[PDB]
Formats: structure tokens, sequence, C-alpha cells
RNA sequence: GCUCUCGCAGACCCGACGCCCGCCACGCAGUUUUAUCCGGUAAAGCGAAUGAUUAGAGGUCUUGGGGCCGAAACGAUCUCAACCUAUUCUCAAACUUUAAAUGGGUAAGAAGCCCGGCUCGCUGGCGUGGAGCCGGGCGUGGAAUGCGAGUGCCUAGUGGGCCACUUUUGGUAAGCAGAACUGGCGCUGCGGGAUGAACCGAACGCCGGGUUAAGGCGCCCGAUGCCGACGCUCAUCAGACCCCAGAAAAGGUGUUGGUUGAUAUAGACAGCAGGACGGUGGCCAUGGAAGUCGGAAUCCGCUAAGGAGUGUGUAACAACUCACCUGCCGAAUCAACUAGCCCUGAAAAUGGAUGGCGCUGGAGCGUCGGGCCCAUACCCGGCCGUCGCCGGCAGUCG
RNA sequence: GGAGCAGAAGGGCAAAAGCUCGCUUGAUCUUGAUUUUCAGUACGAAUACAGACCGUGAAAGCGGGGCCUCACGAUCCUUC
RNA sequence: GACGUCGCUUUUUGAUCCUUCGAUGUCGGCUCUUCCUAUCAUUGUGAAGCAGAAUUCACCAAGCGUUGGAUUGUUCACCC
RNA sequence: GUCUACGGCCAUACCACCCUGAACGCGCCCGAUCUCGUCUGAUCUCGGAAGCUAAGCAGGGUCGGGCCUGGUUAGUACUUGGAUGGGAGACCGCCUGGGAAUACCGGGUGCUGUAGGCUU
């Protein structure tokens, strides 16, 4: 079996609005620069980034 | 409701561990503390003199003052909406050092020796640390044998 | 887990190679899922219930769709499943007639939702295999086990009830 | 307001023009990562301490009762005890060996590193130790991601709150009372929930186009007027969508699926039927058996198979004749569970409410597909203002 | 340690912090710092020091009240 | 229908304090209408430890009726 | 290979019972003149050296008890975050992550610092 490399690039899209958001989720989303709905960006995948995606 | 006594709620934290009572071991007394280093605050309950408050139990500060039996520590405490640096006199049975700062200092010295060897030998080497990269494509040998077929079990009621 | 029409995947995975066992064993499941992302999720679910293994300390070494081997021959399928009602959980054995294994499993999902109000997150498919005609138990399949089978289509309900919407002649149901 | 930071780019020009390679600001953060401590809740435990608590078993001592023939060394050893030992059932907000998840703190460098020298009245076997000071050299700026920060004065209003997920105290409970955490409402319109401070979606300058969320798409009412898919369900109170606006224990040979067991060509099941019974009713009991009776009982029948009957309402010889098969009938049947929908359980006061009309090859329930509908949300465009760039123009220099 | 440590409870404690003797008055005189409640105000309580004068012990040391968590009180006036 | 256990109702009394204190006339009777059904009678039935008569338990059922007095302000009550 | 003296971590070191101990040592042991303490030279203090490993102590043993460390229990119990999930509720399933503790079954049973001895 050939296990390929798990990817280093992700595209993230904020898909929920800004009403009634937890503060930790709020801080992680604005560290991801997702301040609006449908507001995607590129992230580089490692442990720290994957855990804050798991948060939001 | 409740009292504002100085040891309210400290039934378990100021107690001793199980089968750990009695005489305090003497290495805790013969540690040394220079002013500037990072110490953990725990606060055992065999010694009642100089013991820290329950808000400072389980905290971490730096030493600013050394006396005969105690140490002045600068600790961050969070009052309602601000963090402020309190100065507490705590005894050496209640404190111990910080391996986090110890680990940082030994990787500082490792960085310095590594930069010296790189400069003398004429290379460029990595000094920072990077957060756990992805997982570097690879082959998985089956060693000829077929992978075992797993299958969910039926339901039986035991307990 | 929602649905659609299902595909069968084989998902092979293993624990991560620690420097204690440099070659951990591989495990393989057949998993009926809408797509391969759901397939990998259901793999980690099932293998975490069976073995002490989680998605963090493990990897998928293969996840690939099993195509139907003979998608032009009508087969009988026996499904061994477990599910849970509003009360406790039950084992169950169903039989279907289909061309594809994933088609019969999809048939089983819609049938369990119809007859027992059971949801797909409640259902766990634990075995699916191809039964011949002489080994079936259910009369709804054994009645189709006949070489000279013959029946009409008795009461043909009109379907284009809106083309036209207003006609002058009443429809006919005998054909 | 102030103190700083990034820097403005070289008329139109055009990333750059210094010293093999290399470097691209600082600090900060309702965030992660890497290290490193902290904790006693959830769970668990009681053949671990403290308390609580169920049941047997085994042993030999004793202010155990006592134990029948032992006063006589209870000649004795037994019945019971206590007690001990090994087990066993079940618990703890104010118990606990163990012990999470989520969490709290600290660290992740130039205020750092490493060389010399000097001062000390502190410390001292010592040139000590510790602290301070003066010089010098080291930049790969020593995890990720994001971001301009610091700092002072003056200051209004408020100090009745309320609701929701989860946790949680009192209370039978409450649209009750009281806490924790986050979000909301208050202070907030808009799409959906028929209707509604708080639910679900989404937060709003004035407009055009496009597309969506939550929610829908028989008609009211925009959208399924799809030749939509597979089933389930008939209700003489059907059912019909977060909060939410109404039901349980218990049942059903209503129908649908399933689990487990059993019987059957040495012929099932149901019906057409023959011997289908006997001393011994031995025993039991004559207030009851030479069949069928509250009690303990229970055999052999001289039998193709027959009781101490479940058959014939009995003290009765009543006595018809079922149980057991062989001849027809010739292939599947029976039982106990289980859970879907429906039904029973199911009674209130003006006439009434899946929102209404109605709907039953669904306009119901479950699992799904393709379309489609539209919010003040998102995209593109226009216009208005605010903020920022401390942006550009004094070169009107044909 | 299932005892005791003045008392409520919790923690702590064994050649102890318990019990018994011996000697004493660190329960004294002073300035500041800190913690606790906290507005980072005060009181109360407490913790590290520093400067005297002492106690005890062979000594290192320990001691400015009670093993720790409670046991207490501004201005004005009076009194020493 | 004991030991248990599941409900309904708002004709009891509590619990609560949401509305009303710049005012919703506060007990009972009299009068008069309408509704409910958890049916006392009457219509049609089923059951009985229903022979008849009387009665009891259920079902469809609220169409129709459910009185005159003594005492008490009484609602309730008790008697003729 | 060990031991004394002082220790550090403080049971893998404890507890119960059994076996072995060369040489130095550590003890047991002999005594009360002095020092010093007792009701008692038993303890404490002092002065010794005839005998001894009996005991302490050390090492080893025990299908040992405890303790330590793994496995199992178990991806179970519990839990972060999510849903216009289910169910009349009580509660339960799923998605995303984390993840225990008995019973039961293994293995182990003191390491080590400074100074000074003995062991041909
Ligand atoms: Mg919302
Ligand atoms: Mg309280
Ligand atoms: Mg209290
Ligand atoms: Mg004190
Ligand atoms: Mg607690
Ligand atoms: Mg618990
Ligand atoms: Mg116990
Ligand atoms: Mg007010
Ligand atoms: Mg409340
Ligand atoms: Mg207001
Ligand atoms: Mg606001
Ligand atoms: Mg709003
Ligand atoms: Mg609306
Ligand atoms: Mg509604
Ligand atoms: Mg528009
Ligand atoms: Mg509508
Ligand atoms: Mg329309
Ligand atoms: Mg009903
Ligand atoms: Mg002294
Ligand atoms: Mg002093
Ligand atoms: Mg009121
Ligand atoms: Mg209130
Ligand atoms: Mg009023
Ligand atoms: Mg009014
Ligand atoms: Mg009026
Ligand atoms: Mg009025
Ligand atoms: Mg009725
Ligand atoms: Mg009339
Ligand atoms: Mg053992
Ligand atoms: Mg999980």
């Amino acid at each position: 079996f050939y296990v390929p490399a798990e990817p280093k690039l992700a595209f993230v899209i904020r898909i929920r609005g800004i009403n009634g958001v937890s503060p930790k989720v709020r801080k992680v989303l604005q560290l991801l620069r997702l301040r609006q709905i449908f507001n995607g960006t590129f992230v580089k995948l490692n442990k720290a980034s994957i855990n804050m995606l798991r948060i939001v | 409701t409740n009292t504002k006594g100085k040891r309210r709620g400290t039934r378990y934290m100021f107690s001793r561990p199980f089968r750990k009572h009695g005489v305090v071991p003497l290495a805790t007394y013969m540690r040394i503390y220079k002013k500037g280093d990072i110490v953990d605050i725990k606060g055992m309950g065999t010694v009642q003199k100089g013991m820290p408050h329950k808000c400072y139990h389980g905290k971490t500060g730096r030493v600013y003052n050394v006396t005969q039996h105690a140490v002045g520590i600068v600790v961050n405490k969070q009052v309602k909406g601000k963090i402020l640096a309190k100065r507490i006199n705590v005894r050496i049975e209640h404190i111990k050092h910080s391996k986090s700062r110890d680990s940082f200092l030994k990787r500082v010295k490792e960085n310095d020796q590594k930069k010296k060897e790189a400069k003398e030998k004429g290379t460029w080497v990595q000094l920072k640390r990077q957060p756990a990269p992805p997982r570097e494509a690879h082959f998985v040998r089956t060693n000829g044998k077929e992978p075992e077929l797993l299958e969910p079990i039926p339901y039986e009621f035991m307990a | 887990k929602a649905s659609g029409t299902l595909r069968e995947y084989k998902v092979v995975g293993r624990c991560l190679p620690t420097p204690k066992c440099h070659t951990p064993p591989l495990y393989r499941m057949r998993i009926f899922a809408p797509n391969h992302v759901v397939a990998k999720s259901r793999f980690w679910y099932f293998v975490s219930q069976l073995k002490k293994m989680k998605k963090s300390s493990g990897e998928i070494v293969y996840c690939g769709q099993v195509f139907e081997k003979s998608p032009l021959r009508v087969k009988n399928f026996g499904i061994w499943l477990r599910y849970d009602s509003r009360s406790g959980t039950h084992n169950m054995y169903r039989e279907y007639r289909d061309l594809t294994t994933a088609g019969a499993v999809t048939q089983c999902y819609r049938d369990m939702g119809a007859r027992h109000r059971a949801r797909a997150h409640s259902i766990q498919i634990m075995k699916v295999e191809e039964i011949a005609a002489s080994k079936c138990r259910r009369p709804a399949v054994k009645q189709f086990h006949d070489s000279k089978i013959k029946f009409p289509l008795p009461h043909r309900v009109l379907r284009r009830q809106h083309k036209p919407r207003f006609t002058t002649k009443r429809p006919n149901t005998f054909f």
C-alpha cells in the first residue's frame, strides 16, 4: 500500500454567521481571519492549526 | 453564604498525599534559590508557618527576595478584571523549582553551541522548532499476507 | 450519517508505528457509505469499538470502492444487522433481491427506516453476503424464485395527471 | 488627547541596486502547540481506612444460653450463640486508596548568552558566597496563527433585570425560588416557527442584478403541474415537524417486520372416526371414588397405545367414552417473546381549530433523490455618509 | 497512631505538635514591608524580615503568645 | 381489591406573585339563560351471587326533568 | 564481594517465618573506681575485653502478605464541542475530540553519594 502524504494546505470557509458565538470560537475564527460568513482562506496544516480548526 | 476564613475549602489541597505524612524530607530544605528564578507554589500542610494562600496554591512566580527560611515571590493573581503582581513571603517547604524554565535554559545553551559549530564549520543549520508537520508519504508493506477482515459483533446482553 | 444511494468501500487501516512494534497489523472493513469521507469516519467508528485504536494514533492505508462483481445477475442478499429501537438493541436478519450489494444495503436502510422507524446512526450492518435461491428464508424472495414466473400489471394508475390537467375523457386503468 | 511604531517612494517611468550564501520590525492575544506544575469533581471502590449494610460457610477459646441418659472431670458432644477467619449482596453532599474530560498558572531569549575587571560595612577556613557596578564580543530576533500599540485626564448613565443549552440547590411541582458558564432579550429590525421580547437563520446606510440560510413547495401562499424512489398505516376521538402549546402504566388472534424454541413422510396442525381402558378406590380415605375427589401420593395394566386422569358437576355401579395410535385428509404448522404504525386505556364546562380549507395510489408516518421558492445574510455594481491612509496637490513650471 | 493536642469541624503531628520533668516570661521595646477581606480602603487576624534587650539549650537553633483555620471595634470625649 | 403502581381533573385547599393599588364593587340568597357529563330518573341495551318483584355493575346517551318546607346570613349541613 | 560512620530518595527498602555469615568491623558481653543517672549500673553515663554469632545486622529463601510496575478491565465508564437527533418523559443513540478505576493475570523487590576498613 502507498500512503500518500497528508496535505499541507487547507482551504477553510466560515459558513455560519456572527450571532451567538462563543468567545473562544470567536477568537479562533478571527485568528483564522474569518470575520464574515462565506469568508474563506488558506491555512497551513500542522498540529497547532489542526487543533484550532477542531476548536472551530 | 460562606465564611472568609483563610483556610476555607482547603480540606484536600493542604493535606498530605496517601502514605506521605510525617517528617519532611531534607532535600526540600537544602535546595537553593537565587533572586530571579522561577518557582512553583504548592504549599504542604505539615508546616503551618509561612504557608501561602489557597489562591496562590498551584501557581508559579519568580523569587525577588531571600531570607533565612522564606522567599519573597512575585506571582500574578487575577482579581476580577485585571491581573496584578502580588508579593508573597512563602517558605521553602511550600515552594519548588520550575523544570519549564530549566528546559528552556538547556535548549538555549544547545542553540548557542549549535550556532558556534555552524559558524566555524561553514553550514546553515536549523535552530527554531516547528509544530509537528504532516506525515511524509511512505509505503506500507503487507509482507505477503492479506490484511485481516474486521467485522462488528452481534449484540448480546450481559450486564 | 445520511444517505443517497450507497457505495461499498473497503477501508484498510492500522495503528501508527511506534518504536515498540515497528510493524503494526492491518485491518480491513467493508463499509457502505455515501462517499469515502463517510467511509473513513465509519471505519474509525467501528474499529474504535472493536480494537483500542483511534483516528489520531492510526492511519488509513487504503480506502477504495469495491465495484459490483456481477452487476447484471440478480442475486439474493442476506443482511445480518443490529440496531436499537427506543427500547434496547436487537439483532436482525433480512433478505433482499438486487443486482448490487450496495443496492441491497440501501434497500435494507430504506426498509428499516420504513418498518421500524430506525435511523441510519442506529443501524449497524455487520454482515452482507450473496445467497442462492434454495437457501433463502423469506417468502418475499422465495415467491420470486420461480423460473416460469408470470403476473400482470393489474391497476395502472395514471401518472401524468397534469398533462393534461383538464381533459374530456376519463382515464383507463386496464391495459 | 499625548507618547511612539509602520512607512509614504522616487514627474509620467519602474520591487529593489549592497556587505558566495544568508536576514526581513517590535511587542501583544477570551487561540493552539511544545514543555512543566496544580487540582479531588464525573467515574470508580468497599474480599482498601471511616461510616452504612445482606447472606450463607469453616474453626477453636469462652461469665454464651445450655443439653436431651452427662450433678458424677456439662462421663460427654452437641443444638445454639458470641467471637475469629476467608467469602458474598448493596451504598455515601458533609467517605476514600485510585482517578479523568473540560480547566488554572508559568516558560518558549538581546532585559538573552559568554568573557574579563572593580566595590561591599552583608557572608566567610579560603583567592569564599551573594549582590551591585564598569568594560568587551556574540543576531539564524530562537514554536504556530493573527494583530499597530502604550499611556494620562475628565466623565455620563447604570447599581429592579429577565430567558435558553449544559451543570446545579430548596420544593410534589410551577410560566416557583436561588446559583455556575456561555449566548441572548433588555438596547434589535429582518427571513422562518400561522400567531409570540428570548426559539431557528441572520444582525440593518439608500437601490438594481445574482445566490443562499433557517424554513418550505395541494390551495390560501412564492415554490415539486417531478409520469420522483422504497415501504408502513384506516382511526364510529387518524396523523401531520425544535422551543410548543397536551398524555402514562397496561393491553389488542388489527396489520407489518424480527428473535428464540418446538412438531412433522417411522406422515404434521385442523377436521371424518374405531379400541380410546383396566384389579389398583393400590396408597389416599366411607361427609370422597370398583371414572371424574383441598391433603402425602403414584406401580405392574396379561398392553398395536393407554390412567392411581386434564375429560362424563360426583357418596353415587353415574358412566358418555376425551387423552394414544392406526385407516382418510397430504404439507407445512405451532408457541413464547420483541418494536413499528394503528386501536383501547382517553371525562368539562360559549362554537372551534395539524393556522384554515381539506387531505387517505397521500396534502399522513419513516428513510432518501433531482429540481425549485425567497432575508435587510453573501457576491457584483451604483449612490450617500463615517473612518483610515497624519494619502496627493503651493510645479498655474507650454 | 485507631489516642491526645482548651473548645466546633477540617487539616496537621510519633525518640512529635502528644505525655512527664527542668529552667524561664519572645504574651517585652521599635521602624517599615507583605498576605488575607479588598475598592486592592480600614479594622481584625496573619506572614517574612530588620534593630534592641532577653529566655532556653552543650550547640546548631528555636522563641516576639496559644500547631493552623474564629475568638473582636473608628472619629469625638475620658483615663493612665 | 390489601401490599404496590400509572394517571386524569381544576367544582377543594394550598404553593406562587405574572396582570390589576391615578380602584375590575368583596359573602350569601333571589331572578334568568346557557353549557358540561364524571347519568339520579326517563329511552335503547349488555352483565349478575338477574326465578318474579326489587336491586347492583357497565354501554350509547346531557333530549328532557331533578321539587315544597323547619332551623341557620350562611355556601355547606340536618330533618319533615 | 562487602562492612562501618554520616546520609539522599523514603516499603522494589516494610512485615511474618526459615537458612548462611571468611577477615576487619558493628554488636551481644564483663564491671561500677571515677563522670553521671536510677526503686533497680535493666535504660542512661563511665571503666573494659574472658567468651560469642545465640540475638541485632547483612545476604538468600517463601507457588508468602504488602508495596512498585505492566496487562486486562476497556476505547468500557465518564467527558469537550454539535444537531429543527430519538423518546410523553426518564433517559438514550450518533457526529467531533479526550479517556479512567477495581476484581482477575504477569514481572520485580532497594538504588545510590562522601570518608574510612577487610577480603592475597
Ligand atoms: Mg442562532
Ligand atoms: Mg455556602
Ligand atoms: Mg458555611
Ligand atoms: Mg503561630
Ligand atoms: Mg471539594
Ligand atoms: Mg459519584
Ligand atoms: Mg467500606
Ligand atoms: Mg432603581
Ligand atoms: Mg429563575
Ligand atoms: Mg429598562
Ligand atoms: Mg449589545
Ligand atoms: Mg436580535
Ligand atoms: Mg417572523
Ligand atoms: Mg407554532
Ligand atoms: Mg436582492
Ligand atoms: Mg407555508
Ligand atoms: Mg403557488
Ligand atoms: Mg390516540
Ligand atoms: Mg541563644
Ligand atoms: Mg529579633
Ligand atoms: Mg396576585
Ligand atoms: Mg419573581
Ligand atoms: Mg388594586
Ligand atoms: Mg383602572
Ligand atoms: Mg369602577
Ligand atoms: Mg365591571
Ligand atoms: Mg358517557
Ligand atoms: Mg330541547
Ligand atoms: Mg506477593
Ligand atoms: Mg468518541
